[PDB]
């Protein structure tokens, strides 16, 4: 380790930092020590019996939390799709070509509590289950993680998808109609249902029962907005996984990189574990969490937003990372991907352009390098004193000028603070 | 001209492009350099190579680390 | 005139059309340069052809691969 010494009587000090481990968790680790995913849903107590416990238990707040999952068993075990072709995920093969399956193929145990505290139940209940009230029980957990006035935009074809069906229903109320939800999160055997659910019909689409991932579909990949920037990264700039990784300057970014692409997590695989790795409890600890990868979202977004994006503009600045280093390193790749478009021709009729030997002359070079490539744009910048140019500030200054009803701590407030006064 | 490297600032240096499929990078002396304003200011004196007088005179065009990668300069 | 290419400076090449129904394009290097110190900054010196320093020549108004694809250049 290096040594530090003080200068005016030659002591030396030993400069220390509070310990912080608390690492990530991979989805491949969890089969090195279980084979299989345990729901701990209690025996189907009377399955109609159910029917009536929830729907006023939902009707006039406070429910009781197993007996949403058993009424969701109950109704949906009873949904079989034909595997088509072979199926296996980290290890463990749920099925083979020809063979019959069903929805809560993932291993079920018994829970040992058997009925809470009686629930207000009701008589009058006919044949609604498998129709609407199941589809309405899964959509709450799309509406138990926003807190924002978007609650009352997302519950809106929430009671649309219902009605489809035979009747229009409501159940839950104004002033405390989203402080139910937000408990079932925290329950791991709801969380195992919506997966399982929306991990079934993205193998078997082309089934009636697909409909279901209306308030089932925003499970898949939840804990992996990391990714999420990666891929926005890529579509916003047109270029490739591996060309954008190349414009990756910073060595916290990289880090970071490394740490996502972590090899033999079926990151790429079509049907697998991994999209849902905290809803099944294969992880407490995404490794594909933005909060995990804070200067990769910083660094990600603000070329995103720089490069016009409608998304990074309310995305979160996040805390203790070198603001100003990433900053430089997302300037100038925006500025790269800025000056140098596409600009090719792609159909003829009868003639058509080339200039693959033309490239300038000529020594009018007293502009930016012409593709995209990081290292003549290196080589350019460090012509520049390693200082941004009048042209990127200006670049930069356009960029986000326009920009209004900005949020406090987010990258469109930082950005404009930052290039535009 | 003066000074002693002054003299060849009419001939011109060719450079062979790294890249399969470039134009090669043709440079003369005072392509690179006002008149004596400008030569004095940077670093240019009445002894240096014809080389040497052309690598780091790649400053009025700002293009040294550049033409390094994208040329065997 | 100086430099040696410099003296060319009247004379004017004529690039045939390639386009049928289209007027040759007839250009010198005197209306494509100025004086001197646009010359002498460009790559221009007195050592390159005629075609060398008409195929560079087109800055002035920027316009190289606008006559490359319309003329026989």
């Amino acid at each position: 380790s290096v040594t530090v010494k003080r200068i005016i009587d030659n002591t030396v000090i030993v400069p220390k930092l509070p310990a912080n481990e608390d690492p990530v968790e991979y989805p491949a680790d969890y089969f090195r020590k279980s084979k299989e995913i345990p729901l701990y849903i209690n025996t189907t107590k009377s399955l109609s019996d159910l029917r009536g416990y929830v729907y006023q238990g939902l009707k006039s707040g406070n429910v009781s939390i197993i007996h949403v999952n058993s009424y969701l068993y109950g109704a949906l075990k009873d949904i079989r799709g034909k595997l088509d072709k072979d199926w296996s995920s980290f290890g463990i093969n749920i099925g083979k070509a020809g063979d019959t399956i069903g929805i809560f193929d993932l291993v079920s145990l018994k829970a040992l509590d058997g009925v809470l505290p009686d629930g207000v139940s009701d008589a009058s209940r006919t044949s609604a289950d498998d129709k609407w009230l199941p589809l309405y029980l899964l959509g709450l957990y799309r509406v138990g993680r926003t807190q924002m006035p978007e609650y009352r935009k997302k519950l809106m074809d929430g009671l649309t998808n219902q009605c489809k069906m035979i009747n229009e229903q409501f159940e839950p109320l104004v002033p405390e109609g989203r402080d139910i939800f937000d408990v079932w999160g925290n329950d791991s055997n709801y969380t195992k249902i919506v997966a399982a659910v929306d991990m079934f019909f993205h193998m078997f689409k082309k089934h009636e029962c697909a409909s279901f991932r209306y308030g089932t579909i925003v499970s898949r990949f939840k804990d992996c907005a990391a990714l999420a920037t990666f891929g926005h990264l890529c579509k916003i700039t047109g270029m490739s996984t591996e060309d954008v990784t190349t414009w990756i300057l910073n060595r916290e970014v990289a880090d970071e990189m490394v740490q996502m692409m972590l090899p033999g997590q079926e990151i790429d695989k079509a049907d697998s574990y991994m999209p849902y790795l905290i809803d099944f409890g294969l992880s407490s600890k995404s490794p594909y969490w933005s909060v995990k990868n804070p200067a990769f979202h910083f660094w990600g977004q603000l070329t995103a937003l720089l490069l016009r994006s409608t998304r990074a503009r309310n995305a979160r600045q996040p805390d203790d990372i070198e603001y100003t280093s990433l900053t430089t390193a997302g300037l100038l790749y925006a500025y790269a991907v800025g000056s140098s478009a596409d600009l090719a021709q792609q159909f003829c009729v009868g003639d058509n352009k080339y200039t693959p030997d033309d490239s300038t002359g000529g020594l009018t070079t007293n502009a930016p390098p012409q593709g995209r490539d990081v290292v003549e744009w290196l080589g350019w910048f460090e012509d520049q004193n390693r200082k941004p140019t009048p042209d990127m500030m200006q670049y930069a200054k356009r960029a986000v000028m326009s920009l209004q009803g900005l949020r406090e701590k987010t990258i469109g407030k930082y950005a404009k603070s930052e290039f535009d006064k | 001209a003066v000074s002693d490297v002054w003299s060849l600032s009419k001939t011109s240096m060719t450079f062979q492009p790294k890249k399969a499929s470039l134009q090669p990078l043709t440079i003369s002396l005072d392509e690179l350099f006002s008149s004596r304003g400008e030569f004095i200011s940077v670093g240019g004196n009445g002894r240096m190579s014809h080389k040497e007088a052309i690598l780091l005179g790649l400053r009025y065009k700002k293009l040294y680390n550049q033409a390094r990668v994208k040329y065997s300069l």
